[PDB]
């Protein structure tokens, strides 16, 4: 998850 | 449900002056603690007069609404 | 501590939708006085009713943002 | 007096095109004269004598109209122009007057002396109006007339569906209050000009 | 405008035509102010019994009443 | 007759045109100016001030100016046959422009502002403002 | 499951389209009242009808939020 | 399945347009009634007909949400 | 993992614009009605024409949304 | 799936502005008719030209959606 | 420098609506002034009332923004 | 082609706006023709120029999408 | 990398509303000038007031962007 | 270059506001010409002047897109 | 690092609103001329003023985009 701040939340 | 709507309205119109009296004051306190000049403090005194007019206006608005209750 | 903030900041866009609508209301009041000053009142009351309803909407959005921030 | 007559014919032909259009516009709304309400006559007349019997015919028509509108139960009010009408009705119908004007034609006819009378009527807003005068057909013959007129109270009772063909630059409700006043002024203008010309043509008898 | 000030349109029209004529040239201004003179003698009644008789030589004093 | 604009420009005291054929007219409506030709829609409008401008079929480019204080305009469509569209321009006081001045305008302006210094009544103030407008219009429209 | 607290705000973002509606509505009410005062009693009546639906829509935008926040 | 909540919210983030449309409708109704009261009995009918579409749209904008929330 | 529903929703967001368009239509209709009832029906006719396009567009959206929720 | 269907729906989000345009257009049609019906049919034509552009855009958008869903 | 910054920036998407509302207000004021100067200082008064809400609303956003940046 | 698809789908949200623009144009034209029919042609000419520029924009966005679909 | 950059840009997308408000405001001024070309200092004054408020909000947005950048 | 392509596509969404501007502009031209044809030519130049500014926005967006596409 | 391009492209979404404002403004000018072509200049003056402010906004937005890009 390079966009850890945002990606982690949904669709990980 | 109605009762919730009306108590929410009542509480908002009761705090509308409390905000402009407390939180805006805290903001201005932050500006004063951060800045030290006078010219910027001159515009600041102007803006403080403006915030005074603002508090009186909010008081008028809350009074109007409460009078409508 | 990382999602709630987004939820709150997203619920605080209804406010820009509201300020629009209040502006139109009071603009119409102003022009109405400009057309018939004999009645400033009998407008201010209807204006105030509309603005009460809109202020209620604003309270909803702010309140629910605060909720989702602490929940 | 022939000279005065030439001048008055000139004023007519140079003051009728002004009035005609707005009147022929607003008369598109039918006026029911048998309608009920506080009548208000504007019986025009002269200020001198030597005019034949034109004022006699005017006063005759007015007497008839009032004896009619009173048997029907409608209150009445009499406006006038000239002291001749006064002398001709001050005794028979002197309890019904409401306003009267004199010394009018001392100076030439103008738009101000008509706007004033129109304002006096508007301020004294009656439910229904009427005007009487002597149309100037030819230099040797005239024709008395009675123009019914559209008052604000007869207008508010009509959605004005006859004028919807027209596009009022300001909206109807923003231009009607000024158009009705222009209508009154133009009405009085035309009526008095015709009355003057008829008077003068009689004097040259 | 005038409507809100308790006023008619004809009053406005005349009281502005006055200024316009005052903004003219003489060989035509004198003619105008000649052809646009005013002399009325308003009389009021109430069941007879006159309440007033007032002369009017100018427009403003005429409309004001 | 023909398919021209039958203008009639009328003041209470002197009708300058009655059924004169023209190509284009300009008239200062209340909202703003408006230009009238054939085909234009049946309309009515209140005027406020300004310099009517007339352009004839034989002129095309030669014009005629006419100042106007207040009044109305009534544009009526042709009869079923005449093919000629009529326009009435009813001006309480229509003035040509050669007969205007700028000195007397400024003088009357000062007189009006003086009379208006004693601003106590509504009509007085409204009169002051409307006179300001009219006199500015005259000054800009004057030679 | 923070996505729930996101769906809630994404639903409350709608209220900005309701407030503008109400504002334009009451603007027209006022302006119309500045032309024909003698019929306010009807205008308001008709106006209410409009609100009688708008608020309902608004309620949904709120109600469903709660749903999307728990269920 | 937390995404279904997001989708149901999104599908419900379009009643704002419905509300603005209803506002336009009833504003024009009120206005057109100010300029001509004698014809209200028609200005209403057509208004209703308009809603007979918006409402439908609205229902969809609601209905599908539930679908997108379960399925 | 349920991206089909997301795409269905993102499709059903456009309905707002359609509703706004329909509202402007019927607003102008009642307006033109208040201004000239003698032609009323003609207006109705022309109005419907516009609807025949908007709804069409609208239909597509919903239709296409379904195509996505089932693929 | 997810990405392509997402792109399809996204591209299909530009169907609203088209409807708003058509609404404004037919509204002006109706108004200009009410003000001057004697040239009614000489106005319809122009609105059609409008479609000749607007509709295309709409069509194009729709088209691309399918392309994005089948590529 | 995480998500709280994103939230405090999203919370400044409402200022657009506030500014548009203020623009509408002062535009209507300027218009109703050009249309009736005699009552400038009346219009202005009512104008200010509107600000008492809009300015307020706007400020809230800003404040709440910081509330999220320094949660 | 996973992300190029999204890039294209995003490139076509301008089209909506464009549409709106065009709409407004023709609306104006139509009205300015219901007022003075004898001045159709002139208007038409000017109108085209508008469309001209707009179409360029339109064209551009569409083309970019195709580019962003391959490159 | 620089999520602070995204936060800055996001917070800097609100100038659209500010710019639109400013444009509408100056448009009303120019209109109000064309209608009453002698009353300009008053209109200019009220315009400058509203522009002060708008520029204040815009400066807030810009400064908050910078802050969130040099966080 | 996925993200470069997304940046391009996101940049082009400036367009869609430019088009609305040009539309309102040429629409006011069309109208103001239907009113006062005697001045047609003059109006044209003014539009061009305005167009200038707007043009020196459009290309920039586009250009930046290309910049952001080729890194 | 491709995010800087994302942030830049995002920062440029304001140019849309900027152009929209400029368009409304020049429309007001193009109208005011027709309505009152005696002046043609004082309106041009106030126009250049408003465009001064709007150009400042557009310029800081562009420069901030280039900043967030290079960084």
């Amino acid at each position: 998850y390079p966009a850890s701040p945002v990606q982690e939340i949904f669709l990980p | 449900r109605f009762y919730f709507m009306y108590m929410a309205r009542t509480t908002f119109q009761a705090v509308r002056p409390l905000l402009a009296f407390s939180v805006f004051g805290e903001v201005m306190k932050l500006v004063l603690a951060t800045m030290s000049s006078g010219l910027f403090s001159f515009l600041f005194s102007f803006v403080l007069a403006f915030e005074v007019f603002y508090f009186f206006l909010q008081c008028y608005i809350s009074y109007t609404f409460l009078t409508m209750f | 501590a990382g999602v709630a903030s987004l939820s709150a900041a997203i619920a605080l866009m209804s406010v820009g939708g509201v300020a629009q609508g209040i502006g139109s209301l009071f603009a119409a009041l102003v022009s109405g006085t400009a057309r018939n000053p004999s009645i400033k009142e009998d407008l201010f009351t209807y204006t105030l009713i509309g603005m009460g309803f809109l202020e209620f909407l604003g309270i909803i959005c702010v309140l629910m943002s605060a909720v989702l921030l602490y929940s | 007096a022939a000279s005065k007559l030439r001048m008055d014919q000139r004023r007519l032909e140079n003051g009728l095109p002004f009035a005609t259009p707005v009147q022929k516009l607003v008369q598109r709304i039918p006026v029911d004269p048998k309608e009920k309400g506080t009548l208000a006559v504007l019986a025009l007349s002269s200020d001198k004598g030597l005019c034949g019997g034109v004022n006699s015919f005017v006063a005759k028509q007015a007497r008839i109209v009032i004896k009619e509108n009173e048997m029907a139960g409608n209150a009445v009010q009499v406006y006038g122009v000239g002291d001749k009408i006064r002398s001709a009705l001050q005794r028979t119908f002197g309890d019904r007057f409401k306003r009267i004007m004199t010394e009018v034609t001392r100076f030439p006819w103008n738009f101000g002396q008509a706007c004033i009378i129109a304002d006096r009527l508007m301020q004294d807003n009656p439910a229904r109006l009427m005007v009487i005068y002597n149309h100037f057909k030819s230099a040797v013959a005239y024709d008395t007339l009675t123009l019914n007129v559209l008052t604000p109270t007869q207008a508010a009772q009509s959605a004005k569906e006859q004028l919807n063909t027209f596009e009022f630059e300001p909206e109807k409700t923003d231009v009607w209050k000024d158009l009705q006043d222009f209508y009154y002024a133009c009405t009085v203008f035309g009526c008095m000009l015709d009355n003057i010309a008829s008077e003068q043509s009689a004097r040259m008898s | 405008m005038w409507r809100s000030s308790g006023v008619s349109f004809t009053r406005y029209a005349s009281e502005m035509a006055a200024l316009l004529r005052q903004c003219l040239k003489e060989p035509y201004r004198t003619q105008a102010m000649q052809r646009n003179q005013i002399h009325l003698k308003e009389t009021v009644y109430q069941q007879g019994q006159v309440l007033t008789r007032e002369t009017f030589n100018d427009i403003k004093k005429a409309f004001e009443a | 007759f023909k398919n021209q604009l039958l203008l009639t420009l009328s003041s209470p005291s002197e009708a300058i045109y009655v059924r004169t054929p023209v190509r284009s007219v300009t008239v200062p409506g209340s909202e703003g100016a408006m230009t009238m030709t054939n085909g234009h829609s049946q309309t009515v409008a209140r005027l406020k001030a300004g310099e009517i401008i007339v352009r004839k079929g034989e002129t095309g480019d030669e014009v005629e100016r006419f100042f106007l204080s207040d009044g109305f305009v009534l544009f009526k469509s042709p009869e079923d046959d005449s093919g000629c569209c009529t326009a009435e321009v009813l001006g309480v006081e229509v003035v040509p422009v050669s007969m205007l001045d700028k000195e007397s305008a400024a003088t009357a302006l000062q007189e009006l502002l003086q009379q208006g210094a004693g601003a106590t009544d509504e009509w007085t103030k409204a009169r002051t403002l409307l006179g300001q407008e009219l006199l500015s219009s005259v000054i800009r429209a004057a030679p």
